[PDB]
RNA sequence: CGCUGAAAGCAUCUAAGCGGGAAGCCCGCCCCAAGAUGAGGCCUCCCGGCAGCCGGUAAGGACCCGGGAAGACCA
RNA sequence: CGAUGUCGGCUCGUCGCAUCCUGGGGCUGAAGAAGGUCCCAAGGGUUGGGCUGUUCGCCCAUUAAAGCGGCACGCGAGCUG
């Protein structure tokens, strides 16, 4: 879970979802899994 | 022609169903009745507001996420004595203390205020030991 | 939750399986029941025990009526076991048995106005190198101007001991029914003859 | 105090303080907060008539 | 294209709208859908539907979710729901014991699962397991707990799998 | 970290929901505690001359000893 | 500036978390073990000694770890000097 402020798509499978109010970059790739903060 | 001063009269009990009503608003009206600023013979320096009994206080409702974002906090005087309380937890523990608190915040401080709050009577659930006092129902 | 009143008669070690296990000896029984806290009548469940008996000329009228309401002999001390409904009319050591874990409560030996070291194990100050008249003082007690006060519960002098104390999870080394004696491993709070109360342990 | 008592007595007749004031002002009456208050406490019928001309102002 | 979609209601299915809740009794069993009071139920024989009173985000949302949830319900009491799990890893297996399920995937002791209300623990093999019942979400919650017990491995196919759950494990040593 | 899942035909842990989830928080353990002036509750005991007044008084208490692992004193 | 006593040590703590260990978890160039990184987490702990006035630091032996800081670089109507 890459936590950061510039959550962004990396691969096309990088899919953004505003979960619990936060912005999570959920993807099939575990590495692209990002949490904005 | 001095301004009129009223005679000390028998305050009239009043029942209020807290069920469904909004916390802050209903507590406000409770404060208005409790101050007795509904009576044309009102006077500031005298506790002549009406005794109040509220039922189903546990049934109170609150807008938004205040169930968990509102934190009744308290203080012991001891280091780290800041005891935070979510609103829901305060409901399950002591529903009546919620309304009693949110109305205590709305009354004038000082001794007259305290006697006013002592004129207050919150009761979770429907009942109350005041039938002899004749708590008149009054929709708000 | 079973529990009986008792008195601390002294400590002693015994030899149980080639082990000098120290114990305390507690004359517990026989505790007669005098009143039962029922929730409909007293808001909760518990009982009230008499130990030891009292000279009838040493009992005020109110207590006497309190005994006549039961069928109990006038008794010196009277207490309550919370959440305990003894079936019989007199709780004894029979409720307990060896190996059973208990928790015992009694008043510690009152150490009067205890100093700060004995009361809280503060280090005090040094005994040489120039320490001027503060060999057993607690040193500082707070901070400078912020907060410029002293917190609640700052460990200071006062009465160490002489208070209710509950040491817990002890072992019932042995029961002596004919004597109403009880042998509990470890030490018990209070002086010899000090009143104490034994109960089932809340541990597991 | 006068605005308080007057506001109470007026609310016992449906309207609030500001509405009553606006009425009497529009109603061409000049009686002040003191005498209004004393009427509302002493003359519920007379003060009632004042509210009558007050809503009458609307 | 989803709340727009009608919810066909084939018997044997009892559908009955009370305020904020439906009631559907099928052959598998019975249940109720908590329903959006803003949302409307087109209780029609052969098909019951849902109608959003507006077109806000909240009413296409509650409309679609209401429809999907209801149809899942009638599918529940009507024909229930089931889920299979492929226990893998050498020696890892399971077998029913009474109602609860025995399952051993390499701990200091095997692990048993209690089936809540109904939640069927069918043990076709020790390798694979089924869990069924009226409820769609509750099934996936139970089996969810199951795969939560001994999840798949990163470096081996040694662990609980969902029926259809693929296995994309990275290489190792 | 999830089940169900629409908005958004798919998917989505969330937006309706339900769950799991930490030496964390609440309770739970001990201690204090009704000045908790909201002064709580149970048991027992007590019963006139001039909202009171006074009276000796009831119950009871106190003072006074003789002490006490109680204690500076007091308690 | 008709006085707010200044480094250090001691005693006593209390608090923040920007967490050193302990708890939970994500990702991994995570085979396991051990790790790295980040996330949540302040309940508790955070050793002893040599040198030096020292704080600091180095070293010694450990430890789960040997946290960083605020509190007038806390604390002299508490001590030392
Ligand atoms: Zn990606």
């Amino acid at each position: 879970m890459k936590v950061r402020a510039s959550v962004k798509r990396i691969c096309d499978k990088c899919k953004v979802i505003r979960r619990h109010g936060r912005v999570y970059v959920i993807c099939e790739n575990p590495k692209h899994k990002q949490r904005q903060g | 022609m001095k301004t009129y001063v009223p005679k000390q009269v028998e305050p009239r009990w009043v029942l209020i169903d807290a069920e469904g009503k909004t916390l802050g608003r209903l507590a406000t009206k409770i404060a208005t009745l409790l101050r007795g600023k509904h009576r044309p013979d009102w006077t500031p320096n005298v506790a002549m507001g009406d005794f109040v009994v509220v039922v189903n206080a546990d049934k109170i409702r609150v807008t938004g996420k205040k169930l968990e974002q509102k934190i009744y906090t308290r203080y012991s005087g001891y280091p780290g004595g800041l005891k935070k309380i979510p609103l829901e937890k305060m409901l399950a523990t002591h529903p009546e203390r919620v309304l009693e608190h949110a109305v205590k915040g709305m009354l004038p401080k000082g001794p007259l205020g305290r006697r006013l709050f002592k004129r207050l009577k919150v009761y979770a659930g429907p009942d109350h030991p005041h039938q002899a006092q004749r708590p008149e129902k009054l929709e708000v | 939750m079973k529990g009986i009143l008792g008195v601390k008669v002294g400590m002693t070690r015994i030899f149980r399986d080639d082990r000098a296990v120290p114990v305390t000896v507690i004359l517990a029984g026989p505790c007669p029941v005098v009143q039962r806290r029922t929730p409909e009548k007293d808001g909760y469940t518990a009982v009230q025990l008499g130990f030891l008996p009292q000279n009838p000329k040493r009992v005020n009228r109110p207590l006497k009526g309190h005994f006549a309401k039961a069928g109990v002999e006038p008794v010196r001390i009277l207490r309550e076991i919370r959440d305990f409904n003894p079936e019989g009319d007199t709780v004894t050591v029979e409720i307990f048995k060896p190996g059973e874990r208990v928790d015992v409560t009694g008043t510690s030996k009152g150490r009067g106005f205890a100093g700060v070291m004995k009361r809280w194990n503060f280090a005090g100050g040094p005994d040489s190198h120039g320490a001027h008249k503060i060999h057993r003082h607690p040193g500082s007690i707070g901070n400078r101007k912020t907060p410029g006060r002293v917190y609640k519960g700052k460990k200071m002098a006062g009465h160490y001991g002489a208070e209710r104390v509950t040491v817990m999870n002890l072992e019932v080394v042995d029961v002596i029914p004919e004597e109403n004696l009880l042998l509990v491993k470890g030490a018990v709070p209070g002086p010899n003859g000090g009143l104490v109360i034994v109960r089932e342990t809340k541990k597991a | 105090l006068w605005i308080v008592r007057i506001n109470a007595a007026c609310r016992q007749h449906g309207l609030n303080y500001s509405t009553f004031i606006h009425g009497l002002k529009k109603a061409g009456i000049e009686v002040d907060r003191k005498n209004l208050a004393d009427l509302a406490v002493r003359e519920p019928q007379v003060f009632a008539e004042l509210v009558e001309r007050a809503k009458a102002a609307q | 294209r989803i709340g727009r979609l009608p919810i066909p209601v084939p018997k044997g299915v009892s559908v009955e709208v009370a305020p904020g809740r439906v009631k559907v009794k099928g052959p598998k069993g019975e249940l109720e859908v908590p329903v959006s009071p803003e949302m409307r139920v087109v209780v029609e024989e052969g098909v019951v539907r849902v109608e959003r009173p507006s077109d806000e985000r909240r009413h296409k949302s509650l409309h679609g979710l209401t429809r999907t949830l209801i149809a899942n319900a009638v599918k529940g009491v009507s024909e229930g729901y089931s889920k299979e799990l492929l226990i893998k890893g050498i020696g890892y297996r399971a077998r029913l014991v009474g109602r609860a399920l025995e399952l051993t995937v390499g701990f200091s002791h095997p692990v048993v699962v209690e089936p809540p209300e109904g939640i069927t623990f069918e043990v076709p093999e020790p390798t694979r397991v089924r869990v069924s019942g009226i409820d769609k979400q509750k099934v996936g919650q139970v089996a969810a707990n199951i795969r939560a017990i001994r999840k798949p491995s990163a470096y081996h196919e040694k662990g609980i799998y969902y029926a259809g759950e693929p296995v994309r494990l990275k290489p190792g040593k």
